[PDB]
């Protein structure tokens, strides 16, 4: 389960709403640690 | 993250071309609908 | 508008202990950042996204968000580390970048 | 070695304008978004005037809105900022800032700070 937010203003009103930055946890090497990342997904990859 | 500016991605066709390609496709539907018919095209409906 | 209030000024003296708190409104937006910042000098960035801090920066800082307001607890103290300290909670609705107020600490 | 070097003027009475240059010769200048805030030996801090990595958004406060410009020129590392009405003074300090994403806001930070902050005050 990851939180995103939308991007600027970008008045073009063509990409309005569209990218989706995203951040979330994922596991790394050792398998008792945790890593924080960023990323961003287009609209039609994520649902709420 | 993108670098630079935002835009969609496009494609391009002639409108030339694409004109004389449509206009020879329906001389030939002629031959299996009937001589005088006025043949439209139309948008897709729905689904995935 | 939206205001984001914090104490003016509070200070604690070799306690090594130090919570200067925050708040306002909607919280659940990412309480940013706290900035130190020493007179005559330039601000320096001490903990982002309240649960790390960057390369460089020892580990007497910390940060936590809890329910509607954050705060930032440091443990220790030092002859050098008297200065000014204020939130940048916002972006939403309207111009995104928003600070709020002062807060200077003093130790004797 | 990453800094920010700056040229700004002062002593402006309130009825011409002022244009501001912070220049950076150290990382890779073209692809994060630079802003700027202000400080009067006073209150606090306020926000005006960010902008894209491109030059193509440029938005702006509420108290500022509608009453000067960014100008962003890459490939000399050279940013241009033009106040251009000059008000009733709010004598203030102004900083050359850099966030470490490009492109966009909606959660924005401020790595390295420039502390060149020459005042517009007006004075007789
Ligand atoms: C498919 O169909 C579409 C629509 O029919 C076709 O779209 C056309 O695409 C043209 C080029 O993409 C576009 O022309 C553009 O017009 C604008 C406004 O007039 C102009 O600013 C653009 O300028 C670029 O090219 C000129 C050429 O004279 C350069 O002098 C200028 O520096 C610009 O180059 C940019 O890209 C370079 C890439 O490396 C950069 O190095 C360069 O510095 C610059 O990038 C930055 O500089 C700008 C100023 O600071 C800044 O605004 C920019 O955002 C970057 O930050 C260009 O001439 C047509 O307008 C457009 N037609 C429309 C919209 O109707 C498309 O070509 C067709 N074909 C395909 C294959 O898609
Ligand atoms: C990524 O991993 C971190 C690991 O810390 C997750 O942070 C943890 O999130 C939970 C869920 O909100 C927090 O529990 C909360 O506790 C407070 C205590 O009052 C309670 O009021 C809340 O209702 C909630 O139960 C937990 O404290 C928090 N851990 C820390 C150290 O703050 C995080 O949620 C993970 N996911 C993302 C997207 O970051
Ligand atoms: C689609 O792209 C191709 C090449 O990317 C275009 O073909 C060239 O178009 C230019 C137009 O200025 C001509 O001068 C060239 O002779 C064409 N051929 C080559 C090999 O470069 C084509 O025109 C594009 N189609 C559209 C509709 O723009
Ligand atoms: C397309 O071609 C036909 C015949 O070649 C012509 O009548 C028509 O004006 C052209 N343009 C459009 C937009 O249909
Ligand atoms: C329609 O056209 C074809 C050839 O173009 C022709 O043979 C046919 O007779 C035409 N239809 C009628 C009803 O005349």
């Amino acid at each position: 389960t990851l939180q995103c937010t939308n991007y600027a203003p970008n008045l073009l009103s063509n990409m309005r709403g569209e990218l989706k930055q995203c951040s979330f946890n994922m596991t790394t090497e050792l398998r008792d640690k945790k890593q924080k990342v960023y990323s961003l997904f287009y609209r039609l990859d994520v649902v709420q | 993250d993108i670098i630079g500016d935002i835009r969609m991605a496009h494609c391009n066709v002639s409108k030339a071309t694409w004109n004389e390609t449509l206009g020879k496709v329906v001389k030939q539907l002629r031959k299996h609908f009937g001589n005088n018919t006025i043949i439209r095209f139309a948008q897709s409906s729905g689904g995935d | 508008q939206t205001v984001v209030t914090q104490p003016r000024s509070v200070s604690v003296s070799q306690g090594q202990t130090a919570r200067i708190t925050c708040g306002g409104d909607n919280i659940g937006s990412e309480a940013v950042q706290w900035y130190q910042q020493k007179p005559a000098q330039a601000p320096v960035l001490v903990i982002y996204d309240d649960s790390e801090r960057p390369s460089g920066i020892p580990d007497r800082f910390s940060g936590s968000k809890s329910g509607n307001t954050a705060t930032l607890t440091i443990s220790g103290v030092e002859a050098g580390d008297e200065a000014d300290y204020y939130c940048q909670v916002w972006d939403s609705s309207s111009d995104h970048p928003l600070f709020g107020g002062g807060t200077r600490l003093t130790v004797l | 070695e990453v800094q920010l070097v700056e040229t700004g003027g002062g002593l402006v009475q309130p009825g011409g304008s002022l244009k501001l240059s912070c220049a950076a010769s150290g990382f890779t200048f073209s692809s994060y978004g630079m802003n700027w805030v202000r400080q009067a030996p006073g209150k606090g801090l306020e926000w005006v005037s960010g902008i894209n990595s491109g030059g193509g958004t440029k938005y702006y406060a509420d108290s500022v809105k509608g009453r000067f410009t960014i100008s962003r020129d890459n490939s000399k590392n050279t940013l241009s900022l033009q106040m251009n009405s000059l008000r009733a003074e709010d004598t203030a300090v102004y900083y050359c800032a850099k966030s470490p994403w490009g492109q966009s806001t909606s959660f924005e930070y401020f790595e390295f700070w420039g502390q060149g902050a020459l005042v517009t005050v007006s004075s007789a």
